């Protein structure tokens, strides 16, 4: 037991954490499927040991995010019965969350691979969060508190990590869709000003508006738009003076 | 007298260039056109004394004081001198011709020695040896044989004794030239011969010790720098080897005489292993080179190794003898030095038990050799000779001499006469001599014995007479013995059965016992063969004839080798067995009793009560499981009390344990054949489950053991080879040997398991095997050359295996033995070769015979042209010998 678990866990190192060039997708394909089709789960306490150390002192690139979530994607979907038990999608999660500085000091500006690797992140994160009954993810009110604390101290991977991970975290938990988007009253005109700092990516910052109001966008608005009309005076007149919230989702309803 | 050799310029280019000069005493000798002994060297000037002058290259025959240009004032005047000095002259050291006699000179002459040079390993650093040690070559030349003429150009011979110096750069040194440190080595005093000058050029690390020990790692079981000495490695061997050869080196020192030797410390060299080299222990000078074998299995063989080892270094190079057929004499000191160290050192397996096995095995491995004063001359006649069945001949003949008297006048007549030789006879020593002064010191004769002795020997017939004399209490008997007989003068060139080998009968024990078994003892002189003497003052046998006088058993030294017959063989087997406060006498009696008959149950009880004994040994464990394994059943198979005892039985471990196990499972395992549904279960379960109560770290008596009982079982549960799921069975067995092979040799790392597990699964396979993956499995796993220890094995095993067809096998075997050479490729190829090649070819003439005629019938293909061709040093000889013998 002790000699072949090391020795997969070293063919692994070695292998995976190693790297080639034309079998190097092969290999990390059928390294994936296989430890993801056949097996056992005996190596899962190695495995996810040394994907938290490396991923926690690493944070280099982006083909080492993306290698590792790949690699945790496949074995979390296609696993055994230790995942819910180790509880990594916390610490796993939290990291790719909150991580910054491996897409800015690794293609800072158009940091496509970073896109891709929030939203595949919070897929992940999203399915793992929403794969309980019981209390098996009990983490609502440590995010929740996490992502107000940290939009209301600083503008920490900003910004998209954390709305892509809490809107997928809500969407795959709500079993709390309406409490998560809702939350405070005003709060985007407070959020934006109070963060702003002369935000140069105008780009960004109307595609992040245009992506809150997208996915803000339905039985209940559907419903309310078609026997009314989105409350027009309503929505404008009333509620508050949000040129951003009100164009935002006056633009994207009409 | 004096040597003063200049060697540089070795490592890296794999050479070894510098000039000579050496200082002659010899006095006498030749001179003049002096025959050095050269091999594929380049010569480098020869100045003496004023230029040069005619010589011959070459045999090496350089001329030296020919012409009458020197002068002779300096042999013929003389200096004055004290104590009664002398030192005159004569016509020889005067006279007027060439070769004079009793003169002194001074030569000097620059070698260049290539990388060409066979006898020495060369293997400089520089993309040419391996990653490992880059820096640093490695020319490890061997020393006991004739290396020095490939090493340099010198005399060979063992005829003359003459000192020399030791001042080589690679009293103390440091700086001298740049980077160079001159070695400076007097030892002008003692002299040395030309057989032990060798220049072996190793690691500079010595990883030697002391001897102050006590505990350190739990022990146990005026000095110098004993231990070892490895390549920035093998620290718990040098401590344990250090401790060990610290007091065993301490003990032989204080025990014997003398030593002129403060460098106890041996060495793993990366060239090892060798036949007449890095076997066990190497002479040099002050310094062992033994194999890497760090961690294999030491206890009796590492033990009996060093002991040998010491002993013979210790007895092998004290006295120069002017014959060299002193074998039973060095081998006897040394295996005399080495029991009584060994036996007041180490006691688990009884010294006398051991001596006794040592004593059969040596004459059944004896019992159809030849002679031992054999006919000497040069490394593979030295390892064969020293490593045959000389060194168990001799032990026999030492005890034998120590014991037909008194001990005081052996151990006196040896101490006392190895003083006389080592005080005042270097070069002057005889065996005729010392044997004659002992026995004329110590009684006489002695004739009969050493050359009947050394001759042959044998006996199977003993009578015995039972005569009782109610008149006057006189128990007389009789004692009567007879026998049913039916290069060594170029392998026995005619015959003779003897007829009689053993002339005096020597003495005869007579120990009798009394009723129900008793310890009488008895001194018969016998003497002459085929005599007389006389004595006197379901149990329905042993009830009627319970005590009737006294049953005299079997004795006490064996004087011809003894079988024992007498009547009353179960009621002697029984009382000797059951009855007996010696060692000698148990074993001897659990052996013939069985080795004879007796009872079923009261023998399997009585079995297994002695072989339980907490008294008992591995030897006397041993024995009773081989008895009760020989002999499961009175008449019909298998024993169920004893089989189910002994696995009962068998479900810190230790000696116990890890001998019954061993000796439980290689002959557990046998025959059996029928029944394959609780033989495999029985088999299989053991093998799938060993280890399976008490694994730690101890794995080799388990994996010897495991993979003998494994082949024996396989091989004679499966020899004929499915009713009983044989062939499912048999595919477990194969996938299970392949998967664990793969799996011990890929993903891991081992050395003293996978040879002996592939070896006996192909033994155990052999016929009705895969035809043929052997061919490409061996020569991918000697082409990707995988582990140290897997190459030889594999090419030994093919080579020994393969017969069928052959097409291109010797040209794919020569070019794979001709590019593979190395140490443990190149000796092993070799040897491994050649009697892989006549054990698969093949009483002695017809053999001989039959080989000729296979050999006649396929000529095609031989080399001899380029075996022979290419066969140089070690392999030149030996295979210059061996191919002599097989054209």
């Amino acid at each position: 037991s002790r000699e072949l678990q090391l020795y997969f866990d070293k063919i692994v190192e070695v292998l995976l954490n190693q790297e080639e060039t034309k079998e190097a997708e092969l290999l990390r394909n059928s390294a994936l499927q296989s430890v993801r089709a056949d097996p056992g789960l005996q190596l899962v306490p190695y495995f996810i040991q040394f994907i938290s150390e490396t991923i926690t002192k690493n944070l280099k690139n982006i083909s080492l995010l993306s290698t590792m979530l790949e690699l945790i994607y496949s074995l979390l979907m296609n696993e055994s019965l230790f995942l819910e038990p180790y509880v990594a999608i916390i610490p796993c999660i939290l990291t790719l969350l909150l991580a910054k500085k491996i897409g800015n000091v690794d293609d800072e500006l158009q940091k496509q691979q970073q896109l891709a690797l929030r939203e595949l992140s919070a897929s992940l994160l999203e399915r793992v969060i929403e794969d309980f009954g019981s209390s098996y993810s009990t983490l609502k009110p440590r995010i929740t508190r996490t992502l107000l604390r940290a939009f209301v101290s600083v503008n920490n991977t900003t910004p998209g990590t954390q709305y892509g991970a809490l809107l997928g975290l809500r969407g795959l938990g709500s079993e709390v869709i309406r409490i998560v988007v809702l939350g405070n009253v005003i709060n985007w005109s407070s959020t934006f000003l109070e963060k702003l700092q002369q935000e140069d990516q105008v780009f960004l910052i109307d595609t992040l508006i245009e992506t809150l109001r997208v996915l803000t966008k339905g039985i209940d608005n559907e419903r309310l738009k078609q026997r009314v009309g989105d409350l027009i005076a309503d929505r404008i007149q009333a509620c508050d003076d949000a040129q951003d919230i009100y164009w935002g989702i006056f633009f994207g309803e009409v | 007298a004096h040597q003063k050799v200049q060697l540089d310029v070795d490592l890296a280019t794999q050479t070894v260039n510098g000039e000579t000069e050496l200082t002659i005493f010899a006095t006498d000798p030749s001179l003049s056109k002096v025959r050095l002994d050269a091999r594929c060297m380049q010569i480098h000037e020869v100045s003496v004394n004023l230029i040069k002058a005619n010589f011959i290259a070459a045999n090496l025959t350089v001329y030296l004081p020919e012409n009458l240009r020197l002068r002779p004032h300096d042999l013929s005047n003389t200096y004055s001198p004290v104590s009664n000095y002398n030192s005159p002259l004569t016509s020889n050291s005067a006279l007027m011709n060439s070769d004079r006699l009793y003169t002194p000179f001074v030569l000097k002459i620059n070698y260049s020695l290539r990388v060409p040079k066979n006898g020495i390993i060369f293997n400089g650093g520089s993309h040419t040896t391996i990653e490992k040690t880059q820096w640093f070559c490695h020319t490890i030349n061997n020393d006991i044989g004739c290396s020095a003429s490939s090493w340099m150009p010198c005399i060979d011979n063992f005829y003359e004794k003459y000192t020399w110096e030791l001042q080589l750069i690679v009293e103390s040194p440091h700086i001298l030239d740049h980077s160079k440190k001159v070695v400076s080595v007097q030892l002008y005093n003692n002299p040395v011969a030309a057989h032990h000058i060798g220049f072996f050029v190793g690691p500079f690390e010595q990883l030697p010790a002391s001897t102050f020990k006590f505990q350190d790692q739990s022990h146990p079981k005026a000095a110098v720098a004993a231990r070892v000495y490895f390549l920035p490695s093998q620290k718990e061997m040098v401590l344990n080897t250090c401790l060990a050869l610290y007091k065993n080196l301490d003990f032989y020192s204080k025990e014997f005489g003398s030593y002129p030797f403060s460098t106890y410390s041996m060495v793993f060299v990366d060239n090892l292993p060798t036949q007449y080299s890095s076997f066990a222990g190497i002479s040099g000078i002050s310094s062992e080179v033994l194999y890497d074998s760090g961690l294999v299995e030491p206890m009796f063989p590492v033990t009996e190794l060093l002991s040998l080892i010491v002993a013979e270094q210790w007895s092998g190079i004290n006295i120069v003898p002017k014959s060299l057929n002193d074998y039973w004499c060095v081998i006897g000191i040394a295996h005399f030095m080495a029991g009584q160290f060994l036996k007041k050192l180490f006691g688990f397996n009884n010294y006398k038990f051991v001596i006794k096995q040592r004593s059969d095995r040596i004459c059944r491995e004896d019992i159809g050799k030849a002679p031992l004063a054999n006919q000497h001359f040069r490394f593979p006649v030295n390892d064969a000779t020293d490593f045959k069945f000389i060194r168990l001949k001799a032990p026999l003949v030492l005890f034998i001499l120590d014991r037909r008297m008194t001990k005081t006048d052996r151990s006196f007549g040896l101490s006392r006469v190895i003083p006389k030789i080592f005080a005042a006879n270097g070069n002057c020593l005889s065996t005729s001599h010392f044997q004659h002064v002992c026995e004329k010191v110590a009684h006489h004769k002695l004739d009969s014995f050493f050359n009947n002795w050394v001759h042959n020997s044998g006996t199977p017939v003993l009578r015995v007479t039972q005569r009782f004399n109610k008149k006057r209490m006189f128990i007389e008997m009789g004692i009567r013995q007879v026998q049913g007989y039916e290069e060594a003068c170029q392998h026995v060139d005619q015959t003779g059965p003897g007829v009689t080998s053993q002339i005096f009968t020597g003495p005869m024990t007579i120990r009798i016992h009394e009723a129900d078994g008793t310890p009488y003892e008895h001194i018969v002189d016998l003497k002459e063969g085929f005599t007389k003497l006389d004595i006197q003052y379901a149990e329905g046998e042993e009830a009627r004839t319970q005590d009737a006088a006294e049953w005299i058993r079997i004795d006490a030294d064996f004087e011809w080798i003894c079988q024992i017959h007498l009547n009353q063989p179960d009621y002697m087997y029984q009382s000797q067995l059951q009855q007996d406060r010696d060692v000698e006498a148990q074993l001897d009696s659990v052996n013939f009793f069985s080795n004879s008959l007796r009872p079923n149950v009261f023998y399997s009880s009585v079995l297994v009560r002695t072989l339980m004994d907490n008294r008992y040994f591995y030897g006397v464990r041993c024995e009773a499981a081989k008895g009760l394994a020989r002999l499961s059943k009175e008449e019909n198979n298998h024993i169920g009390l004893h089989h189910l005892l002994k696995t009962l039985k068998q479900a810190f471990q230790r000696l116990f344990i890890q001998e019954t196990i061993p000796a439980a499972l290689s002959t557990i395992k046998i025959k059996d054949s029928d029944l394959f549904l609780n033989l495999r279960r029985i088999l299989l379960r053991l093998l799938q489950y060993n280890d399976n109560l008490n694994n730690d770290f101890n794995d080799c008596f388990y994996v010897c053991s495991l993979i003998r009982a494994l082949a024996n079982t396989i091989v004679e549960a499966g020899m004929v080879l499915l009713d009983d799921r044989i062939n499912n069975i048999n595919r477990e067995t194969v996938i299970e040997f392949n998967r664990r092979l793969q799996l011990d040799a890929a993903d891991v790392s081992y050395h003293t398991c996978i040879s002996d597990t592939i070896l006996n699964e192909k033994v155990r396979l052999g016929s009705e095997g895969l035809i043929n993956f052997r061919f490409p499995e061996l020569l991918q796993f000697t082409q990707e050359k995988y582990s140290v220890y897997v190459r030889l094995a594999g090419f030994r095993g093919l080579l020994l295996l393969g017969g069928l067809k052959n097409k291109s096998i010797l040209h794919y075997f020569f070019s794979t033995a001709k590019l593979e050479l190395s140490a443990l490729f190149k000796r092993g190829l070799i040897d491994h070769f050649l009697e892989a090649v006549g054990v698969a070819a093949l009483x002695x003439x017809x053999x001989x015979x039959x080989x000729x005629x296979x050999x006649x019938x396929x000529x095609x293909x031989x080399x001899x042209x380029x075996x022979x061709x290419x066969x140089x040093x070690x392999x030149x000889x030996x295979x210059x010998x061996x191919x002599x013998x097989x054209x």
